[PDB]
């Protein structure tokens, strides 16, 4: 009666036999994959916190192509033949830090923390279409993502360092 | 490329492959919610409680992602995403003269501080106008310019400008049961015209 | 020795990578449950019925909970004047009447939604108007006052009077409130994973709700993404829900809230309104003061009390008033329970103090810079509360800052900017602050850590503080580290839990670093001196060969440490004893442009001079600066709550809720720490920096209202000593409105 | 003020409603793995292959683990002479050469059986006489020595010599080893729940193998259902693998042993060999002699040297004996690491003792009590290791034991048993026992405590001590409240973790009680000295009064407490320092009947003193005596492990492997703990009680070997003075075979034969 569900997440192929339509891409992510680098932080899409990006052949334009995205209002059924990257698809600590991420840590741009993987994937996402990026261009990946405890110079301050 | 469907808890959902399943689903099912980005109707299930038991989702149809450059305007897909309908008339105002390109960049004004780049790779043109909520930033301007929309059913055809009469009443629009939205065009503007 | 480096945050790396784990990042138990408050959607009404028909048919629901399964108590919060479930009647929009559990979140949340509760209206009380008219008020009226005010009134050459409101905040820490609750099933012992930066009433009000002694219930906090003072007692609403459920099913059970139901439940920043009287002479010298404060506090005292104390104490921000008289009172209304925010009262007082300053200088015609200035301690003077300034820096820090945002050449160049635009104007202002350091409670004013020496010569430290994101845990680290002469790389801090620090005080007050600082020192201290014996046997050895030689001889390599802050106990009778045990100062210069046609604006440039004497980091502290200047910024210029007439809430999310973007801040922002200025009352000569850094935000304020009397001079009645009425936050509608012309009339 | 009150164990109702949480118990996590681990079933070989392809195609199967995937050192154990997974060679058949990683336990088990190892056996020493010939030793020789054995065995009337082994024995804790891993996916962090006694060790084992500081490791042990010191350092075996499992999948991961791997791969008891010579007068007096003693220590060191060296500390029993000269060995063996079993090598040493005195008694025909008596140590007598003995009680529960047992009636009863008895026999015996309290490892008699006081006035204590069901927890409870003078309902122990008390002692040595009493007892007086300036302030006011003012004045609630055992250090080079803090004494009294021809046994009445000093709960201190009595009657009698020729253990769960039954105990069942003998050197001047009982259980085998003596005078000689070897443990096979009859010797069916 009801059709797989098939994509991947961080170059894994996910196989869903029993598909919800209510299921958002965050709730699969966190609480069927248990990959909880992807935050909750408002669930209406206005803060980015549940930032990842999908990436697809775009049978028109003929390319793959690269964009960010709200896990939180991403329905899964969205989804068959994406492919999802997370903050832990990119780099790890146990393994090696993606410069992205090194950089926000080391620029301090991440106080409490909670916003830092939303901004991460909103930096990759622009570096993945633009791999030299201007200083507005840059600015404007963000215009999606809150930080409530940095006042978000350092952040801007340590992305910068990738233009030119 | 083949239609899928999903059976969850209180809701169905299926993928539409071709137009014409689209047309036949809504023929079949003329209450059916049109899901493409989602970020309106996530909003009005979680938000404002509202049950949608049957969902179709044509995000994957090619006449609902075309972008057409015509002699009268740039018509596009009702399934396209917002950032594409950006970088589409980004590249038409750097191209043309300034004096085809006034409702272009009043467009791209509206969708500049509009949401971020999450938001804007998401949400479709279509999507944006049949909501049809008093705050919209784009059908005052779509309205304004008498942009030009394709209306479709199973076997009818119609295309209107916008005008005031499109939007009746509160979050009403003037299509009727059966039929969808498959392309808006946005008239490149005239001498004399601002 | 890392003290005085700009060691990053100890946890961004895994904060960055998504390894960092907040409360709902938890594995769950295959048998965890899930929790949703079910919450009245009326101001103030009595409870006829509850029907739970069609939850129970929801997939997955598990049981409804309400004031009827409590086992101990039901009588919670601060000062025991809430209820764990209200039970006869609702006082709030938001107030908690029970709880869904549910197999899934989904499930729980639809359950809830779908759980039909019948009222019967009574008057509601939502406006602080409305409570002064009917006279309800939360205990009795507060008051500081020096001087004679029937002298310095009699002897001013001029007056200004009027009133003042600004709106509240809420806190949008971007991680909401969560617990998780475990129960153990012997004896009514229950581990929980919590959000809070208050672990002590955490553990308390859950072990009276289920009527169990306190050294049962063990609460455990790695770090919360955001607290802002949200979380120092109003996560107990979750927390007490969540173990309740845990004690009736006998499994795990958690809860994180929704954004929206997080805006309405959990209380915000109060309202202020202020009603006020200055007498001054030509010169713009003060000689008397008279404020009436009145802030919203909601349907429970919680910290409201406190928050007034400290917004008493620094009605005077940095200027000495012969003559003062201060008053507060707290309304008591149908509104969620108001709490501490960052500031905790004092932003909201010292707004109100640069309010009617602003005022005088329009009144006297003199350059605003000059009047403040004219009216600044000095070193060595007392307060309206008769605490002596010692090592009072504002006088430098304003030196340096209109030295360094060039204050006078811009102040010229926003004159011509004016007299050449007509529907754009901009403003520059400069504003002072002074913060006073402790907890205005003495008994408050306690540390305790507790430090254990492995025997591979690692350590772990534990104190009663938390991590919000403030790198407080870095700084321990740094502390330690410099206190042991060990490397960094050896110290490792967990957690924080009443297992190890029992007692503790909220992290809160911008006091922590100070006092557990200070503990973690001194059992430092206690390690070395055990310790020293072995280093001399081994002179030549190692940290490692010491501690395992200390180990074999049987010296206890765990100790604890303590801290009381000294001599502090302030009286309201005698108006007398010290409130603070130091002040941190600061100063910000900042230029606006404003759209005259919209209401719109943009920070042009901002530069922030900061006493924090000599910092313990400066990249932590400088990012403390920043990120409390933005958070004043939006209280005052773009975050504002927006209320129903019946008392709901409309403003639930971050698209009716606009806090500071990445596009908000200052296109050039600027922030210096004040150098050479070391603070010989707190530990490394350091200065707490957390709090006081917000109200700078006003500035932004300030340089808005300077902008819209621009505009003012340009299309609408010229007096040039015209004041007019503008109130916090100052957003498009109101600076719009306040930009009279051809248009608004 | 409950001390010294019969208060149940605290956690004994919900034990009972089976609501106690053991580690297996908790719940498991959504994504919670399970290991199995994988074992040699050679004693001795170099591996060639392991194939994992069979056990890849089990339904669930995550991965397996072997030393290659060890992030940090694959070298473990107390002297760093084991590995945590085999690499090229294995060296006993239990003997960890990887594990499985499954979904569910049963899928866990399916995989690890059809893993496939190759092997090259090689040439292997299993017992000690196999060891004995290959010179295969830890170490070198242990001794010590006091007089002068040339001048003893001149001045002796009678010299006896010979060899006795006593067997092994299990653990048979009736909860197997089991061990839960978190990882926090930050920093290295990882929180394991154990059942061990031992989180000091387990904490920094696992540390260790993963190559990150001992700060980010956290282990907690709420109770164990059993530990009798299996769990003491062998825990580490799967604690160890499971967090390597956690390490390596970033899941939590669990694993609890079925019966017959725990009895496989984690060690027991040190079976003993000893060759001895005494020499005495025609009185019974003792004055020389000599014992070597050889120890099985298995494929590690472990504990072996620590055990040997109590084994020499207790080879004098009770008895003062002036030219003395005992040596141990360790037996490097190819059979799993034999460990601490309660009484750690003093049962063994007390029982050898036993035994030459024994065969003393028979050689004069003189009563076995007259020849004990005399010999028996006196009031301030020195040990062989010049350890003075005060408070020496042995001669008042000697006393008090003949008499409550009614031995000289009952002697007389047992004898006309046996004069009207051909095919059955009574046997009835009185043995003494003195045991030294401290560890022997100086720096290990150290403990801590850490207090807090609650604002509500409830008490929580943490220390470095483990429940195993000795009720610890329950006694530090009872000496809190009398020391705060507060009720025990106001206190509470929750469970012990490295992150409240750290560097801990393994809870082991009988001392628990004694050294986390008197930390508990001075964070105790800590707490009363802060509050004291209230009290004096508010002298009718409550606790809770005095609490809240004191926390409202900013006084500190929490605080340490340490005790280190004063006065503690002997030294082998010199004969000289004390190696125990004070003697724990008892007496045993029982009584058996033997059935001759089939070998088969009942215990009548057993009666026993016990000097536990000033007890600080006589129903928990009775329990133990009880217990360790019961255990050591098992490890006597009942208990015998059997392995092939080949090294591998046939003896592996509860068919094969007999610890007491209900129906084992012997009939009439008395215990009297001594009145008025308070102890100085311990809290409220009480005496460990854990291992000194359960060397009593040899009254039994004592018994056995008189009756045995009798079947003996009537079917097979008329030596009265006659010294036949009897191994422990006496087994039905062992008893039978000794009473040498007309069947034994097959002259029944007509042949010649060496009976009368
Ligand atoms: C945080 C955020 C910020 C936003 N900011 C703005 C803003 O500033 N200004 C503004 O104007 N809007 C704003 N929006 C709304 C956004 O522009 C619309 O939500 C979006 O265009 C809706 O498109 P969708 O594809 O996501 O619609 P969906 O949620 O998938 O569907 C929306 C509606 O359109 C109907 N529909 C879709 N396609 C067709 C079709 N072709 N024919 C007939 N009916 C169809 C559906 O049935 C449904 O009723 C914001 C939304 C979010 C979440
Ligand atoms: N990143 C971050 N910084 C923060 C907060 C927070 O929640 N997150 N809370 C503020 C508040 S309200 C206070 S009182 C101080 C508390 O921390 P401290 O005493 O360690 O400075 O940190 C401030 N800075
Ligand atoms: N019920 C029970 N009693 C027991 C044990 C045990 O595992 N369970 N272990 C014994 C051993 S081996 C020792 S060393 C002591 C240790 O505990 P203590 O130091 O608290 O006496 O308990 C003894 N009694
Ligand atoms: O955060 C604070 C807080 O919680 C309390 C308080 C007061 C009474 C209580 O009974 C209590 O539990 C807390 O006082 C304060 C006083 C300050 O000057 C500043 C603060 O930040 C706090
Ligand atoms: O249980 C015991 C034990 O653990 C050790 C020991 C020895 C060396 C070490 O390095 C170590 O960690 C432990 O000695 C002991 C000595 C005793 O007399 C009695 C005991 O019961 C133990
Ligand atoms: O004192 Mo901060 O928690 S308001
Ligand atoms: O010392 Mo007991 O653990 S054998
Ligand atoms: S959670 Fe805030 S945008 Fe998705
Ligand atoms: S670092 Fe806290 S919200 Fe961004």
């Amino acid at each position: 009666t009801a059709d797989e569900l098939v994509f991947f997440v961080n170059g894994k192929k996910v196989v869903e036999k029993n598909a919800d339509p209510e299921t958002t891409l965050l709730a699969y992510l966190r609480r069927k994959l248990g990959l909880r680098g992807t935050k909750l932080g408002c669930g209406e899409g206005g803060c980015g916190a549940c930032t990842v990006m999908l990436s697809k052949y775009d049978r028109l334009q003929d390319k793959i192509i690269h964009f960010s995205a709200n896990a939180c209002l991403a329905p899964i059924c969205t989804l068959h033949h994406v492919a999802v990257t997370t903050v832990e698809g990119i780099g790890s600590t146990k393994t090696r830090l993606h410069p992205v991420q090194e950089r926000i840590a080391k620029s301090h741009g991440s106080q409490c923390g909670f916003c830092t993987p939303g901004i991460v994937m909103s930096m990759y996402t622009l570096l993945r279409n633009q791999p030299e990026p201007t200083v507005e261009e840059i600015e404007d990946a963000f215009q999606g993502n809150l930080c409530r405890c940095t006042g978000y110079r350092p952040i801007l301050q340590g992305f910068r360092t990738f233009a030119k | 490329p083949k239609q899928l469907r999903f059976e969850g808890e209180r809701v169905t959902w299926i993928q539409a492959s071709t137009l014409k399943e689209l047309l036949d689903l809504k023929a079949q099912h003329p209450e059916a919610k049109l899901v493409v980005g989602n970020t309106e109707i996530g909003i009005e299930m979680k938000f404002k409680n509202q049950l949608f038991p049957m969902i179709i989702c044509p995000a994957w149809i090619p006449e609902l992602n075309a972008v057409e450059h015509g002699p009268e305007g740039i018509s596009f897909g009702a399934a396209c995403a917002l950032s594409s309908v950006e970088k589409t008339l980004l590249e038409a105002v750097a191209k043309l003269p300034t004096q085809k390109t006034e409702v272009f960049r009043g467009v791209l004004e509206q969708l500049r501080w509009f949401a971020g780049k999450q938001v804007k790779s998401v949400a479709s043109l279509g999507g944006n106008i049949i909501t049809a909520s008093p705050i919209s930033d784009l059908n005052p301007v779509f309205m304004a310019s008498g942009t030009k929309l394709t209306i479709v059913s199973r076997g009818t055809r119609r295309t209107v400008p916008m005008d005031h009469t499109f939007f009746p009443s509160y979050r009403k629009t003037l299509l009727g049961p059966e039929e969808i939205l498959l392309s808006i065009e946005i008239p490149y503007s005239r001498e004399d015209e601002f | 020795d890392t003290v005085g480096r700009p060691l990053p945050h100890l946890a961004a790396a895994m904060q960055a990578s998504g390894e960092a784990v907040y409360c709902d990042d938890i594995p769950r138990y295959e048998n965890e449950l899930f929790l949703r408050l079910v919450t009245s959607t009326r101001a103030h009404a009595k409870i006829k019925s509850i029907d739970v028909s069609e939850a129970q048919k929801v997939p997955g629901f598990v049981c409804f909970l309400s004031a009827d399964d409590i086992p101990g108590s039901n009588e919670t919060g601060l000062f025991n004047d809430e209820t764990v479930f209200a039970k006869d009647t609702v006082t709030c929009v938001g107030h908690i009447i029970g709880a869904v559990v549910a197999d899934t979140p989904e499930h729980a949340e639809r359950a809830a939604h779908v759980v039909k509760v019948t009222y019967e209206d009574l008057p509601a009380i939502i406006t602080i108007e409305d409570a002064i008219k009917n006279n309800s008020f939360y205990g009795s009226e507060l008051k500081i006052e020096k001087g004679d005010l029937k002298k310095g009134f009699s002897e001013a050459d001029n007056v200004v009077s009027g009133e003042l409101y600004i709106g509240g905040q809420d806190h949008f820490y971007l991680e909401t409130h969560c617990t998780i609750a475990i129960p153990k099933g012997e004896e009514g012992e229950m581990e929980l994973f919590v959000s809070t930066q208050n672990a002590m009433k955490t553990q308390s009000f859950v072990a009276k709700m289920l009527g169990v002694p306190v050294n049962r219930i063990l609460v455990r906090v790695k770090r919360m993404g955001g607290g802002f003072g949200g979380k120092e007692t109003r996560s107990t609403l979750v927390s007490v829900a969540v173990a309740l459920a845990a004690y009736k099913t006998g499994h795990p059970v958690r809860c994180m809230l929704d954004r929206n139901e997080d805006m309405l439940i959990t209380g915000g920043r109060h309202p202020f309104l202020a009603r006020y009287k200055v007498g001054f002479m030509k010169t713009g010298t003060i000689v008397a003061l008279e404020v009436d404060h009145y802030s919203n506090a909601g349907n429970s005292r919680d910290l409201s009390h406190s928050i007034m104390e400290r917004a008493l104490f620094h009605m005077d921000n940095c200027y000495k008033i012969p003559n003062i008289r201060g008053t507060g009172r707290l309304c008591k209304t149908n509104l969620s329970s108001n709490t501490a925010f960052r500031g905790f009262g004092g932003p909201q007082a010292l707004f109100i103090a640069e309010n009617w300053m602003s005022e005088v200088a329009v009144t006297c015609g003199l350059p605003a810079e000059e009047v403040r200035w004219k009216n600044m301690y000095k070193e060595g003077d007392l307060t309206h509360f008769n605490q002596r300034l010692e090592g009072f820096s504002v006088p430098r820090c304003w030196d340096e800052c209109l030295k360094s945002s060039q204050y006078y050449a811009r102040k010229s160049e926003v004159d011509k900017f004016n007299k050449e635009n007509c529907w754009k104007k901009r403003g520059l202002c400069i504003i002072p602050t002074k913060f006073g350091i402790s907890f205005t409670v003495p008994f408050l004013n306690q540390a305790g850590a507790l430090i254990h020496v492995y025997t591979d010569g690692s350590v772990l430290v534990s104190h009663g503080g938390t991590e919000m994101g403030q790198g407080l845990h870095t700084k321990m680290v740094q502390v330690a580290s410099k206190a042991l002469k060990i490397p960094i790389s050896k110290i490792y801090i967990s957690e924080t839990s009443t297992n190890t620090v029992p007692n503790s005080s909220p992290t809160a007050a911008s006091v922590s670093t100070d006092i557990y600082g200070q503990a973690v020192y001194e059992a430092c201290q206690t390690i070395l001196k055990r310790l020293e014996p072995f280093k001399k046997k081994n002179p030549d050895g190692s940290w490692e060969d010491w501690v395992m030689a200390a180990y074999q001889d049987r010296v206890s390599l765990s100790t604890t440490g303590f801290y009381r802050t000294p001599n502090l106990g302030y009286s309201f009778e005698t108006n007398s004893g010290n409130a603070f045990h130091y002040f941190t100062y600061g100063v910000a210069c900042s230029e606006v442009e404003i759209d005259c046609l919209t209401g719109d604006h943009k920070n042009l440039r901002t530069d922030i001079v900061m006493d924090v004497g000599s910092s313990l980091n400066p990249a932590i502290d400088i990012g403390q600066v920043e990120g409390a200047f933005v958070q004043g910024l939006g209280l005052f210029t773009l975050e504002e709550l927006h209320y129903s007439p019946e008392g709901s809430l409309h403003t639930r999310g971050p698209s009716t809720y606009k806090i500071p973007a990445f596009g908000s801040i200052p296109t050039e922002f600027r922030v210096s720490l004040l150098r050479d200025c070391p603070n010989k009352k707190a530990i490394y000569a350091s200065k707490a920096v957390g709090e006081p850094p917000l109200f700078l935000g006003a500035s932004v304020f300030f340089a808005i209202k300077d902008a819209i009397r621009a505009a003012r001079a340009q299309h609408t009645n010229n007096n040039t000593k015209e004041l007019f009425r503008l109130d916090s936050p100052a957003t498009p509608e109101k600076i719009r409105n306040a930009c009279v012309d051809k248009f608004t009339t």
